[PDB]
């Protein structure tokens, strides 16, 4: 007179399905994307427009001497 | 299952997942929807299992 069923109470665990979850949806990105894109031009523009005036200033010597 | 009787079959509660369009991705689509049909039953069946013989 062992047998298995407990005396009463169990689950359940359910079987169903959820796991959505987001995560700046829906236009918002587009929105930070392109607004980095952005800055990264605007760190341009400025190194290269600074770079060439080193440019300028490197074939200065070279006409400097060179006669 | 559920047309003919097995062996008590009758006395459990369940839904058979049935499909949109006859190609495989919903011949697939069964085959997660009925993982999660047998849970229910496994979690059915383990409270009536009277004592007797075997």
């Amino acid at each position: 007179k062992q047998d298995m069923p407990p005396v009463g109470g169990y689950g359940p665990i359910d079987y169903k399905r959820n796991l959505p979850r987001r995560g700046l949806s829906g236009y918002s990105m587009f929105a930070v994307g392109i607004g980095a894109l952005l800055f990264g031009y605007w760190s341009m523009m400025k190194w290269n427009r600074e770079r060439r005036r080193l440019q300028i200033e490197d074939f200065e010597a070279r006409i400097a001497l060179m006669p | 299952r559920k047309t003919q009787p097995y062996d008590v079959y009758d006395q459990v509660e369940f839904d058979v997942p049935i499909g949109s369009r006859g190609d495989c991705y919903d011949r697939y689509l069964c085959r997660v929807e009925e993982m999660r049909q047998s849970i229910r039953i496994i979690s059915q069946c383990l409270n009536k299992m009277p004592p007797g013989e075997i």
